[PDB]
């Protein structure tokens, strides 16, 4: 009998996790507080790393990796691509960015955009979208929050029939070994209407995710697109596969993201494992070349998914620390 | 701290002493005439705890022997380590309590206190430094229980700074010599919560249902309810009587058992359990130790743990095993259970060990539990104390001594009070 | 040279005091009568060692060491003892009746009873000293004694000795070997009382050396003296630059100086390697290169944290066997671009390096295998914070139910000085926060 | 990367190398205490002893 505790409620990877792991019956489940835990499904905000580890006779794993957030907040992400070698400012998959602050590179982020006007050539940055440099960091003041400004990609790849744009998400799970799992499984989450080159401020056709997408619906179940639908798409429309055209610079930037903070949060020697799942987002542009948008260390899933994934989690995450009595292209590490 | 003085009041305080001191004089090498003849070390280190020296060379228990009657006493002097005692520390009056607490505590054995204190304070005198009192007594008769409660008043008084231990054995209707032992068991509660330290509750119903269900002896007499009791005595105080990597004393107990001060009413427990007589030739393997020490069966007090919650726990392990594996299977039992103890207290299960085995078996287990299940001893006395003092009937027995119903009613009230404090840290 | 006065405070203080004594006696070629035969000048000296060890006109070398304990056997194993003829009897002071594991009757109760002689036998070794530089103090937290006691101990040195330095070697409580339930509130109640009163503190968290002891010397269950064996070798390899002549932490103030910037974050983590068990039949000796790398190991570390997830202050390396400036060089360049090392903005991103080309002595019969080289490293580093994270926690569960509570009240403790020695402990742990993060 | 302090003796050297540059209560007010705390001792005893009176 292995013992758990959750502490995220509003969790649903987590809350079908622990009830799959009730389910086996050889998990019991203990309260919030209660310290003699195999297993810690962890708060998002400040998890107690320094608790855990120190109970005798107990192995323990959390669901979150100390110092991932690095890769996971906006202003993090743009600092450790541009200061880590192994990234680098030459990275050719992440879009320019430049880190703004409000009471930081202002200097260096308008020097840019000036060079970019040098012939003007396409000027169009986010923040939310603008095409001139005054407007963006005006808007940034009135919040009084850092953000991030990032060159926008004026050439997205459209989906026919609709004009319409997407991005794509992929669950990625990292083991106690440190092993980078990416779930078979992918998800486009699609525009409903079509992409207007001219006009910035509406938003519906030019901002993706689920939520800010209420004429939706109309050309597939909630804007969501699968693997099987996109790559039939892609051999039918342009002649080439997902695997080819998309999928290995996905497999590279998701390997390269988190082999570069290895040293920095690998459990190989410590006290406690960690494991977590991630939400890497990427943008496709009309060449078929993948740029990285975000990585999310707290993302749902699709609907559709939770059952092969969640169980995913328990097979691989948890079952190879704890046994009882593939989904996942494993990206060789 | 280092001495201990042990006190026996009435017929079964004398008789569970007695054997006590023949179980521990037996474990550290002393025969019954006062000489050491045994080969460890460890058997003489911590001696003086319970031992005086005379030049002798001769070891004499620091034991006072107290009794309303001198049949008892009569009968320990002419038993097996009769003669070891000194014959000073028998202190005896002539008329007995006749079941009654009024007559222990306020008129036959207010007439003999004052010489049982004399005594107790010569061997106070003779301390390098005075750990406290144990006393072994019954609660359901009339000396162990009315005068052994005022003798720990008058202890208090005169010894406000140091530690006082009871073996307390609570009464039974199954084993019981009276209609009044629920009388007598709660006006000595009262006194227990109030003035001792720490108690360990032996539950003569739980004693009876090892012999009867476990130890299939169909019959049992005092005798094989004694030999529990002993080898549980024997256990508890292990680390105050053995060196080892826990150096225990009254105090030490108390501190680390005892949260809140009226809390202090402990489930003692055993492994393996036996018989006298018929003795089992299978060696118990640390797996099964752990499990039988913590199994309800094996508890001195009649309560289900599973109805409650351990605020603490001390386990002592005895004889050649592996610590390493006494260990895991401590903290095995601790993470598949840990429901039953509170979660508010930080490694609340401690665990020692001690090379010398007890008489007869190569490993044995004793068990130390703060569980807020011994609501339920406590329950079952005030049943069966209301019962009758609804109609106050025997109340004549009492109140012919000088005592009024209201005594009745708030030793009743206190008792209640400490159910529903243990009721409380149960929940939270 | 300057002397220092050792403070052996309870069971632990005064057992790891012995290891300490008895491998400093190793080291320095003193045999257990005191005397010691490559000392050339008979009855005095101002010689390194003589930090630590006064001369008799008979050639007796005597540890500048008092011994308290609130009881007797503990010290009586001193007294009789292999080193019985070391120290003076006036050294080694017991009383009758020990704290209970209560702090407020190690300070309060049965402390101000004793700390009068304590402090005139400490005037005794002082008076002895032509420049005394002050203090080291070995105690742990959750006894009653090593935590009452010592708080009490300290404030009056404090008073009596404004000018000197105090630093700490503390046993920080784990439940594997913890003897008491109430060590969480010894712990946080002896910190809160001392905090202001010392220059610099070494804690060693028992759950760390245990694990050592099990991963690396296959003790199966280590007992005090496999644990104060390793203790005592870190100690030895913190205190070797007072004893031995050098131009690195050659006095006390220096401590303070290389390693607290910040005068209430005071506790540097050690690390030492390599640990390597006598029994081991075949074994590889380990490089400059390998023993360092091993300083950035949580496994080996004191205290079992993470200084990848904190900032550095400060970062000292001791070195002892065969080991040159350019092989450390090199290993420190090569660490750097493979590990998470970050300093703190304000303070240079550095080493102070110091080497004694006398290898560790090992204890004959002892755990410890002989070894070419070794390293300890002292880095003051935010991630040392974790262990008061983890010890508050503790505190704050008991105390919500006020557990225990009564044992302390009725020794003349208030109440309110176990919030107040908790909010002390919020505003440590908050330091560390604005520091580190 | 820079060396600095070398100092080199019979029994060892000590040196710094730099990767990077930057960026009491009185005796009388103890003795109170000690005292503060006796008297509730004190206290808490006698009213104990006057509960055993009574
Ligand atoms: N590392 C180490 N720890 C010890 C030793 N002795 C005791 N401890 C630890 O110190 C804590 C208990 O404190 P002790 O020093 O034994 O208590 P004390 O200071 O003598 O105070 P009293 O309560 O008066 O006995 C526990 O966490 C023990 O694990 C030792 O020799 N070595
Ligand atoms: N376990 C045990 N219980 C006893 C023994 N003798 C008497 N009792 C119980 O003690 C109670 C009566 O008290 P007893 O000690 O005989 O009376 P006293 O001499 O007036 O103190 C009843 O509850 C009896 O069951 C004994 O030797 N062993
Ligand atoms: C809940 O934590 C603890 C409980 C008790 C003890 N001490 C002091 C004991 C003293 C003793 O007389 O018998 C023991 C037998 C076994 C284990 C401990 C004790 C210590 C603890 O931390
Ligand atoms: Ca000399
Ligand atoms: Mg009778
Ligand atoms: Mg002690």
């Amino acid at each position: 009998m292995y013992t758990f505790v959750v502490r995220d409620e509003n969790s649903s990877v987590y809350a079908e996790v622990s009830r799959l792991l009730l389910a086996t019956g050889q998990w019991k489940r203990l309260r919030k507080d209660n310290p003699r835990f195999n297993l810690m499904l962890g708060e998002r905000n400040r998890l107690p790393f320094g608790r855990l580890g120190h109970e005798p006779g107990l192995v323990q794993l959390v669901n979150y990796y100390r110092g991932a957030d690095k890769l996971c907040r906006k202003a993090s992400l743009v600092k450790l691509i541009k200061t880590s070698p192994e990234l680098s400012e030459s990275c050719t998959w992440f879009p320019e960015s430049y880190v703004i602050y409000p009471t930081d590179e202002r200097e260096v982020f308008l020097a840019a955009y000036n060079r970019r006007r040098e012939g003007r050539e396409g000027n169009v940055w986010i923040a939310l979208i603008s095409s001139e440099a005054s407007e963006l960091l005006d808007f940034i003041d009135e919040q009084g929050q850092v953000h991030v400004i990032q060159k926008y990609l004026e050439k997205p790849l459209l989906l026919e029939p609709g004009h319409r744009k997407f991005d794509i998400r992929s669950w990625v799970l990292v083991d106690h070994l440190y092993n980078i799992y990416l779930y078979r499984e992918g998800v486009l989450r699609t525009s409903s209407e079509p992409y207007n080159s001219a006009n910035f401020q509406d938003k519906t056709c030019h901002l993706t995710n689920h939520c800010i997408q209420k004429n939706y619906g109309r050309y597939e179940e909630g804007n969501e697109m699968f693997f099987e639908e996109f790559n039939q798409y892609l051999m039918d429309a342009l002649n080439t596969t997902l695997e080819n055209s998309i999928l290995l610079q996905i497999k590279h930037i998701i390997r390269s993201c988190l082999m570069c903070i290895e040293p920095a949060i690998s459990t190989k020697h410590l006290h406690y494992q960690s494991f977590q799942l991630f939400g890497f987002d990427f943008m496709v542009d009309e060449e078929l070349k993948v740029w990285l948008i975000e990585v999310n260390g707290a993302p749902a899933c699709a609907q559709k998914l939770y059952a092969e994934l969640c169980q995913g989690i328990v097979d691989v995450a948890i079952s190879s620390v704890f046994p009882l009595a593939s989904i996942f292209i494993k990206l060789h590490h | 701290m280092r001495e201990i003085v042990h006190i026996q009041a009435g017929q079964c305080g004398n008789q569970i002493g007695a054997k006590f001191w023949e179980v521990i004089s037996d474990e550290h090498g002393i025969d019954p005439t006062g000489s050491y003849h045994g080969d460890s070390d460890l058997q003489l280190e911590r001696i003086n705890v319970y031992y005086n020296e005379a030049t002798g060379n001769k070891y004499v228990p620091r034991a006072i022997l107290v009794d309303l009657e001198p049949g008892t006493m009569d009968s320990v002097r002419s038993g097996p380590f009769g003669q070891i005692f000194r014959p000073d520390n028998f202190v005896f009056g002539q008329s007995g309590a006749g079941n009654n607490w009024a007559k222990g505590h306020y008129t036959e054995g207010a007439e003999l206190v004052d010489s049982v204190l004399d005594v107790v304070r010569k061997e106070s005198e003779s301390c390098d430094c005075l750990q406290g009192f144990q006393l072994t007594h019954s609660l359901g008769g009339g000396t162990g229980s009315g005068m052994g409660t005022l003798l720990i008043s008058k202890i208090r008084e005169e010894y406000p700074d140091r530690i006082m231990n009871t073996f307390s054995v609570m009464p039974s209707p199954k084993v019981s010599d009276t209609v009044v032992e629920p009388y007598n068991a709660t006006l000595s509660v009262h006194q227990l919560v109030e003035n001792t330290d720490e108690t360990y509750c032996i539950d003569n119903e739980a004693l009876y249902d090892i012999c009867f269900r476990t130890l299939k002896l169909t019959t049992p007499t005092y005798g094989d309810l004694n030999h529990l009791v002993s080898a549980t005595m024997s256990g508890v105080t292990t680390c105050l009587r053995f060196p080892g990597q826990l150096n225990a004393d009254l105090r030490k107990l108390a501190v680390n058992m005892v949260p809140f001060p009226r809390l202090h009413f402990f489930m003692p427990g055993f492994a393996p359990l036996t018989s006298r007589g018929s003795q089992q030739y299978r060696a118990l393997t640390v797996p099964e130790l752990t499990q039988q020490m913590f199994d309800s069966k094996n508890m001195m007090a009649a309560c289900d743990p599973r109805h409650g919650r351990y605020l603490t726990v001390a386990a002592i392990f005895r004889g050649r095993m592996s610590m390493k594996e006494v260990d895991e299977q401590m903290l095995n039992v601790q993470n598949k259970n840990s429901s039953y103890f509170v979660e508010w207290i930080p490694n609340n299960v401690k665990t020692a060990v001690c090379d010398i085995p007890p008489r007869g078996l190569k490993m044995s287990a004793t068990f130390i539990g703060n569980s807020t299940a011994i609501q339920e001893l406590f329950k079952r006395i005030s049943e069966q104390f209301t019962a009758m003092f609804r109609r106050k009937a025997f109340l004549h027995w009492y109140t012919g001594e000088g005592m009024d119903e209201m005594e009745f009613t708030e030793a009743e009230s206190n008792m209640n009070d400490l159910v529903s404090e243990y009721q409380q840290y149960q929940d939270a | 040279m300057r002397e220092c006065i050792s403070i052996h405070v309870g069971q632990a203080g005064v057992q790891i005091g012995n290891a300490c004594w008895e491998l400093y006696c190793l080291e320095h070629g003193i045999q257990p009568d005191g005397q010691m035969p490559s000392d050339k000048t008979i009855g005095g000296g101002d010689d390194s060692f003589n930090t630590f060890f006064s001369e008799t006109g008979a050639g007796k070398h005597v540890p500048r060491a008092v011994f308290v304990d609130l009881e007797p056997t503990v010290i009586d194993e001193v007294r009789t003892g292999t080193y019985r003829q070391l120290f003076h009897p006036e050294q080694l002071i017991t009383g009758k009746e020990d704290a209970a594991n209560n702090y407020a009757r190690g300070h309060y109760t049965i402390g101000k009873e004793i700390i009068d002689l304590v402090l005139d036998r400490i005037r005794k070794l002082a008076d002895q000293c032509t420049g005394l530089q002050g203090f080291l103090v070995f105690h742990s937290f959750g006894g009653g004694t090593g935590s009452g006691f010592t708080s009490l101990l300290m404030e009056r040195l404090s008073v009596d000795y404004g000018k000197k330095s105090k630093l700490e070697f503390s046993i920080y409580p784990a439940p594997q070997v913890s003897t008491a339930v109430v060590e969480p509130y010894n712990s946080i109640l002896t910190t809160h009382t001392t905090l202001e009163h010392s220059d610099c503190a070494f804690m060693v968290d028992n759950e760390a050396i245990y694990d050592i002891c099990r991963r690396n010397l296959d003790i199966e269950r280590p007992t005090y003296t496999n644990l104060n064996r390793l203790i005592s070798q870190i100690v030895s390899s913190i205190t070797a630059s007072l004893r031995f002549d050098g131009a690195l932490n050659v006095d006390l103030t220096e401590f303070q100086t290389n390693l607290v910037p910040y005068p209430r974050i005071h506790f540097p983590l050690a690390t030492y390697a390599p640990v390597i068990s006598a029994e081991k039949a075949y074994h590889e000796q380990l490089s400059v290169a390998e023993i360092t790398n091993a300083c950035f190991e949580p496994a080996n570390q004191m205290v079992k944290c993470d200084p990848r997830h904190g900032k550095y202050m400060a970062c000292c390396l001791l070195y002892r066997g065969d080991v040159v400036p350019k092989d450390v060089n090199a290993a420190i360049a090569t660490i750097k671009t493979k590990r998470s090392i970050q300093f703190v903005d304000w303070c240079p991103t550095g080493f102070k390096v110091g080497i004694n080309y006398q290898p560790p002595t090992v204890v004959p019969g002892g755990d410890l295998a002989k070894v070419q080289r070794a390293v300890c490293m002292l880095s003051n580093t935010t991630a040392i914070a974790e262990a008061w994270a983890r010890l508050d926690h503790k505190f704050d569960l008991m105390y919500a139910k006020r557990a225990f509570v009564h044992w302390y009240v009725g020794e003349g403790m208030e109440e309110g000085e176990f919030s107040e020695a908790r909010e002390d402990m919020a505003a440590l742990e908050k330091d560390y926060e604005e520091v580190g993060v | 990367m820079e060396v600095i302090e070398l100092n080199k003796c019979t029994s060892g050297q000590s040196f710094e190398v730099i990767l990077k540059p930057p960026s009491d209560p009185s005796l009388e007010e103890i003795q109170k205490k000690l005292e503060a705390a006796e008297e509730r001792r004190k206290y808490q005893e006698a009213e104990l002893l006057k509960h055993l009176a009574e």
